[PDB]
Order: structure tokens, then sequence, then C-alpha cells
């Protein structure tokens, strides 16, 4: 095999209105808060303009309050770009409940590629809607004497 | 504990010489070892209802013909008869191995699969980013199962497995980092992969209701003397290079936990009586002082010393617990003195000790 | 379902209801047949345990 | 099999009966029999000894399905 690189352009994710758009670069996060959402990102090859498809292009959500995480996959059409549209009413089963603040990572990797990039594009806010432990100590409430 | 005699099934006899360290330690503890090929038409682990092998070890990926009496139902009946079964598959699983896994609630994957990760892999991979370096951060963290010392980054190559969330008993030991997805290598991804998140367990364990320890590990090679002696350095630029892998200590801990050596408990004679008496009188009366006593032994090197018992809870239950108290450790016996409630009927003293990595003990009088 | 109980009548026949069983064959997931009398008048079933390997056993 | 014993009878060639009494020697609860005619040196006597042992055949599988054999 021969080594290859990875580059992200355009970006400019936008909050969906039942539609403003904002853009950011690769090094840093996005200022502000976006509540749903479809982040767009054009993955091109570095050093020579070309269109590649990394083997792994999952998009990750981490919840700080509970510690749970949820991962999705962005599948391309024939537009040379991806799309991750959040229905905010669909995928009720995947998100059992909504948390205020979600941290959005972009995990991307390949065997041929030389460096996998994973940084939080922006913070996301989503408002769509024991077995072996000491059990609670129970006492008995005696009847009051007459 | 159990008996020392065990049976070892092999993919090929070469495993005797390449897994030398693990087998030598196992024999050093006294366990008698018999090696047989997984395709032998002569082996049998039961004869006239005897279970003539106490422990079973399966180091044979890529098998579909177990032998004379060994089937998936025979291994299931062996696990129902108190056996301790350790399996290890690596990218060559095979249909009966996957079926056996499905019989314990731990689903394997397709034959060609492998747990892949591109953030934490070591420089000794030389391939399609498949030699995973699982950190000791994401780990079950129970000193009975995994040991009581600090470890180093452990590394393995194999297939990923997921747990069925319907099982209350299944436990996950060494789940992979949030960068592993466990899909086909060298093939594009279309579906949703199998356990893409941090729920790619990679080393599972099952504790049956009759206290039968079963450890389904991926990565047969994880027990190979090549991984026991190789330094680890993640390919992320400039990661720390440890001298000792820290795989050997983990392996010995797992072996001592599945062959009933590190965590085992036993319930001795119980005794309950009126306060101020010596024998249990039939048909206690309402609001009568009652004393309860029970002994538990732990098998530390076979000594069966008294258990520590920080939090053991007695339940006085009719259909739902009327009383629930702690058992104060006093003179080797766990004795509590309490007054029976106003409600009459038949009742049940109940002790339940479900602790992670400890034998589940249950007693109701 | 497969016990003849009459002369000119199909096998799965019930005398008291004079009918034909709807489900001829089924399996008891949570019960073992402990005993059954000579004329199938009293049937005793032993309730089963939880599944050892912790399976569903619906 | 000294404890799982039920009966020990001793007869003689033809139709006959004999008497045995329990004895102790200084141990397997040896018995002694009193012959009808004492035998001189060089004689020969045929004595039939019949013993019955109870609870000595143990079932080896110890658990048999409704469609198996002992
Ligand atoms: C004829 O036959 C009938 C059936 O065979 C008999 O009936 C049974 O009778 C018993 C006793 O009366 C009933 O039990 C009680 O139900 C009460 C109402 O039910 C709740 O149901 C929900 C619970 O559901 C599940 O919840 C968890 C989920 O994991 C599960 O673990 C649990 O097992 C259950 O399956 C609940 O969500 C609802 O909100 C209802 O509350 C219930 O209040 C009773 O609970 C008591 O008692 C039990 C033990 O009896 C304790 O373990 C509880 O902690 C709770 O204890 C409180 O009361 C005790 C005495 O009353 C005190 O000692 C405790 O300290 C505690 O006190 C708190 O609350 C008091 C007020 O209630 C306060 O005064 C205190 O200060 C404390 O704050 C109990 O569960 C059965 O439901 C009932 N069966 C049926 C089918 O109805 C009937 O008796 C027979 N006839 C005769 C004449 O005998």
């Amino acid at each position: 095999k021969i080594s290859t690189e990875v580059g992200i352009t355009n970006v400019d994710l936008s909050t969906v209105d039942k539609p403003k758009t904002t853009r950011v670069t690769y090094p840093a996060k996005a200022k502000g808060t976006f509540i749903a959402f479809a982040l767009f990102f054009q993955l091109v090859d570095v050093n020579t303009g070309a269109e590649l498809t990394p083997h792994q292009t999952f998009v990750r959500l981490h919840n700080q309050k509970t510690g749970q995480e949820v991962v999705f996959v962005a599948e391309p059409d024939n537009k040379n770009v991806y799309k991750f549209e959040l229905d905010t009413s669909e995928r009720k089963i995947e998100f059992d409940s909504a948390s205020g603040t979600y941290t959005l990572y972009l995990i991307i990797g390949d065997a041929t590629l030389k460096n996998p990039i994973l940084w939080n594009v922006a913070d996301v806010v989503i408002k769509f809607p024991n077995l072996f432990t000491p059990k609670q100590e129970i006492q008995h409430l005696f009847r009051e004497p007459e | 504990a159990s008996g020392p005699r065990t049976l070892v099934l092999l993919d090929n006899l070469n495993v005797r010489e390449t897994h030398s360290l693990f087998f030598r330690s196992l024999k050093d503890r006294g366990f008698e070892l018999t090696f047989k090929t997984a395709d032998d038409p002569s082996l049998s682990l039961i004869k006239y209802g005897e279970f003539l092998y106490d422990n079973l070890i399966i180091f044979s990926p890529s098998v579909e013909d177990f032998g004379g009496n060994i089937n998936v139902e025979t291994i299931s009946a062996f696990i129902d008869g108190g056996g301790s079964v350790l399996v290890a598959a690596s990218s060559d699983i095979g249909d009966p191995l996957r079926e056996l896994g499905s019989e314990c609630g731990i689903e394997f994957d397709e034959e060609k699969t492998a747990v892949i990760d591109h953030h934490n892999y070591d420089i000794s991979d030389l391939g399609q980013h498949t030699l995973i370096v699982a950190d000791t951060e994401n780990l079950l963290k129970a000193p009975t199962i995994v040991g009581k010392s600090s470890l180093n980054p452990i590394l393995f190559r194999g297939v990923g497995m997921v747990a069925d969330p319907d099982n209350p008993l299944v436990l996950d030991i060494l789940t992979g980092s949030s960068t592993s997805y466990s899909f086909f290598p060298d093939k594009p991804i279309t579906q949703y992969p199998h356990a893409v998140g941090k729920n790619t367990l990679l080393i599972a364990g099952l504790q049956a209701r009759n206290n039968a320890r079963v450890i389904f590990s991926g990565s047969l090679d994880f027990f190979s003397d090549s991984f026991f002696n190789s330094a680890v350095q993640k390919a992320a630029p400039g990661s720390q290079r440890y001298s000792q892998t820290g795989n050997y200590e983990l392996a010995v801990a797992l072996s001592r936990w599945v062959f009933k050596e590190e965590g085992v408990l036993r319930v001795g004679p119980v005794s309950h009586h009126r306060v101020g008496e010596t024998a249990p009188p039939n048909a206690y009366t309402v609001t009568d002082l009652v004393e309860y006593s029970i002994v538990i032994q732990q098998l530390s090197n076979g000594k069966w010393v008294p258990f520590d018992g920080d939090d053991i809870q007695l339940e006085f239950v009719r259909i739902d617990p009327f009383v629930r108290t702690f058992l104060k450790k006093k003179g080797g016996k766990y004795s509590v003195q309490f007054k029976l409630p106003d409600v009459y009927g038949v009742f049940q003293f109940k002790v339940d000790y479900n602790r992670l990595g400890y034998t589940h003990l249950y007693s109701s009088t | 379902g497969q016990v003849y109980t009459e002369a000119k009548r199909p096998p799965g026949f019930d005398r008291v209801r004079n009918a034909e069983i709807g489900n001829k064959d089924f399996e008891l997931d949570v019960l073992e047949e402990a005993y059954t009398t000579e004329h199938w008048l009293v049937r005793i079933y032993k309730v089963k345990d939880l599944d050892n390997r912790g399976l569903s056993r619906t | 099999l000294e404890a799982r014993l039920a009966h020990l009878g001793v007869q003689v060639k033809g139709e006959d009966e004999e008497e045995n009494n329990l004895e102790v020697r200084e141990s397997g609860r040896f018995f002694t029999v009193k012959l009808p005619v004492a035998l001189d040196p060089g004689a020969k006597i045929s004595v039939i000894v019949e013993t019955v042992y109870t609870h000595v055949l143990h079932p080896y599988p110890t658990q048999i399905t409704q469609s198996e054999k002992q």
C-alpha cells in the first residue's frame, strides 16, 4: 500500500429551521450553540486535488451528564459531499431521551491514511421530546397503641 | 473450587509450543492438562453421566467438527453441570463457535471480521490497522476478576463481540476504546457495523445461576508468548514505550478467576432463635425478639477463612420485604437481633450476596 | 393432539366439548409434565427454574 | 461384602441340612459349621454353600431418561 493524506474544506454547517448557515475551519471549534442540523464537510485528498472516501467516517455524540455516547454514519450521494440531517422527531429509539448539551466529534480514519482527525466541530443542543447494590433499608411501622 | 483435571482442545498441535508461557503457568498451579485436536473423532467429555473433565479450554478457531460426543448442546450441559469453559477465537471463528457464543448471550461476528481502530494501534502492526492496543482505562475494575495490581497497555488482534442487553448476568471486562468499529477490513462500509461504539466488548464473561464461570475472549493470539514479551508503543506520535506488555498478569488473573481460585464463597450452617434461648421454636409469635446467624467462607488459597462482609443485608420477606437490615460481623458469625413485625403469616429469612466478581450466594429459611 | 378417543372421529378430539383442538402441537417453555393419571383426568406440571445461562426462555 | 449379607446356608451331597454358628477369631465375621459325620484323614466331603447379598448392584448412570435402560 501507499500512504495518503486527509483534508476537509467548505464545512459551513447550518441549523435547520422548520435556515441560517455558519462556517468553520479544521483547527478549531465553532463559536455559538446550534439546536436541532446537517453539518457538511467535503473530504478531499491533500497535496493533489482529488475525492477520496475514508473507510471510517462516523460522527460521534458524547453526553457529559450521563456519559453515554451515540455514533452515526454519513453516507455520500453522487454530489461529492456528505450529509447528516437530524430529524429531531425521528430516531426516537436511538436517543432514548434528550440531554441539553451534546459534544459532537468527527471520527475519521483509514488504513492508507497517515493521520486520523477527530475534533469537536461545535457544541450541539437537542431537545426533541443497581442489580447488585445495597437496597434501601426498610423498617416496620408498628401500629400505635390505643 | 472445582477439580484440577482439565481438557484442552487445539486448532493444531503447534499451539502447544507457541503458547508455552500460559500453559506452563497453568500446569505450575497444579492443573492437569490433556491436549487433543479439535477434529479428533475419539474425544468425549462425558461418559455415563460423569463429566470426566472438570474444566474445558477451547483454543481452536476454525472448527466445525468437534468430535464424538462434543457438540454445542454437550458444552451447554457441561456449563449447566458446573463446568468452566474458556474460548478464544481470532478472525477464523467458525459456525459452531459462533453458535456456542449465541448460546450464552455474547454474539460473535462474521468469519472475516476484525476489531479495527486507527487511533490506538501500535507500530508493530504492519497491516490494516488491526493490532489493537486496549488501554487499561476502560476495564471492568474488579480486583477479583482482573487482579489487584496496576497494569500496562494490553494489545490483542481478533474479532469483536457484543453483549445481549437482555442478559442480567453477562459482564464486560475489557471493552475497546471509542475509536473501534469492528467491520470488514479492506471493504467499504454500507450497513451499520456491529458495535461501532464503546460496546465492542472484546473480552466477555458469564456468571451462571449455578456459579459457572465462562470467559469468551476474542484473540486467541492474546494468550501467545509473542504478545507476552513485546513492548508496546502506540502509533500516535511519541507515545510512551513500555518495557513489559502487561498482558501476562491480566491473563493469569483471568485464569485464576475462571477456574475458581480468586473469588469463591460458601454458606455454612444458619441458626435462628428467640433471644434468650438456644433452639428454634416452631411458630414464632408476633413482636418477638429473634436472632439470626450465618457463616461464610472465602477460599483464600484453600484456607476457607471467614469472609470480610462489609455490607450483607438480611431481608425478612413475606411477598415483599417487611424488614431489611445489615448483618454486623461478630465472632465469625453474622448475627442480627430484631423484632418481628405486627403482620402474621409465613415469612422468609433471606440473604442475597451479589457482588461483582464474587460467587452469588442465596439462602432462604 | 394425537390420542384417538372415539371410533368414527378424528384424532385430536375432545369428548366434553365435542370439538377438534385448535393447536394440535405446541411446546411448554416454562413447564415440565410431572405426572398424568391413567385416563388423563388430572395433570400435574412442575414449574421450571430460571434459564441457567440467563437466557430469555419466554 | 461382610455387611451386605442376608443369608448363608450350608448343605451336604444329596438331601441334607447342617448348622453354622457365628464365631470370632483374633476380622470378617468367620462362621463355623458342624459336620454330621466327622471326616478321618484321607476322606472327602462335598459341602454346598449358598449365600445371598442384598443391595450390591449399583446403577452406574444413576439417572435414566423415561426411554433408556438400566
Ligand atoms: C389478600 O391477598 C392480597 C394479595 O395476595 C394481599 O395484598 C397485598 O398486601 C400487601 C400489603 O398491604 C401489598 O403490598 C403493598 O403495596 C402498597 C401499595 O403498592 C405499591 O405498588 C408499587 C410497587 O410496585 C413495585 O415497585 C418496585 C419496583 O421495582 C418493586 O420492587 C415492588 O416489589 C413492586 O412490585 C408502587 O409504585 C405504588 O406506588 C404502590 O405504593 C405499598 O405501599 C406497600 O409498600 C410498603 O410496604 C413494603 C412491605 O410491605 C415495603 O417494602 C415498602 O418499602 C413500603 O413500606 C412502607 O410501608 C411500611 C408499612 O406500611 C413501612 O414499614 C415502611 O417503612 C414504608 O413506610 C413508608 O410509607 C408509609 C406509607 O405507606 C409511611 O407512613 C412511612 O413513614 C414510610 O414513608 C406494599 O408494597 C400488596 O400490594 C397487596 N397485593 C395486591 C395484589 O394488592 C392482602 O393483604 C390479602 N388480604 C389480607 C386480609 O391479608
